[PDB]
């Protein structure tokens, strides 16, 4: 418990900021993006 | 491949900033020295009469 | 290379600004106006 | 219904904050633990 341990919260910003460029890449686009990544909470809700 | 990303400047930025981003996380965790192991091993035994 | 080949060819088409036909930056003012004459007399030297 | 929603827009904008502090606060009160107690069909009892 004492040397390391909590390192999942930094792991989900590095996974939602990559998956953040990767739908750019996909829609040639910085702004668009956004209309996919707005669902997430939509989700993360109903398993909370 | 040029052409491709001449109309895609958006994809071409995506690769280096994902190159970029892993990068950073690498130098993280990366351990630090003066030199790797260069010097060759060596085992001792040691005996006393 | 593969930076070459895909990040550059993309940033020399949005960010490069447009050079005139004949302008090699001779008519500069300043220290790179001065460098600009230097360096083209120099190619005619080597050419040469 | 979706058409209707789009003549609104602004007011469910409103309702997805609500959601995003809703799935906050459920996160921040949901207790961690690592993995769950399984029933392996045995058990022991200690004496001392
Ligand atoms: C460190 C990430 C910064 C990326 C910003 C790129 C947008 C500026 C405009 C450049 N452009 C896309 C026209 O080549
Ligand atoms: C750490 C990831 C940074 C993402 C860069 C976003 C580009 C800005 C668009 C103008
Ligand atoms: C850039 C080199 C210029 C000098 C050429 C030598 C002429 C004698």
């Amino acid at each position: 418990e004492r040397l390391s341990g909590n390192q999942a919260p930094s792991l989900y910003a590095i996974s939602l900021i990559v998956v953040f460029l990767c739908l750019a890449a996909l829609y040639e686009s910085w702004s668009i993006p956004f209309s996919v990544m707005l669902v997430v909470p939509l989700g993360v809700i109903g398993a909370l | 491949m040029p052409n491709f990303f001449i109309d895609r400047p958006i994809f071409a930025w995506v690769i280096a900033i994902i190159i970029m981003l892993a990068g950073g996380l690498a130098i993280l965790k990366l351990p630090v020295a003066q030199y790797p192991t260069i010097a060759p091993p060596a085992v001792t035994i040691s005996a006393s009469y | 290379v593969l930076v070459a080949l895909i990040l550059t060819p993309a940033l020399c088409a949005t960010m490069l600004k447009p050079i005139a036909k004949g302008d090699h930056g001779e008519g500069k003012k300043g220290f790179f106006g001065w460098f600009n004459r230097m360096f083209e007399k120099s190619t005619h030297h080597y050419t040469d | 219904s979706v058409g209707g929603i789009l003549r609104s827009t602004g007011r469910y904008l409103v309702l997805y904050l609500i959601i995003v502090v809703g799935m906050a606060y459920l996160f921040v009160r949901l207790p961690s633990s690592f993995l769950p107690d399984e029933d392996q069909g045995v058990f022991m009892t200690m004496v001392q």
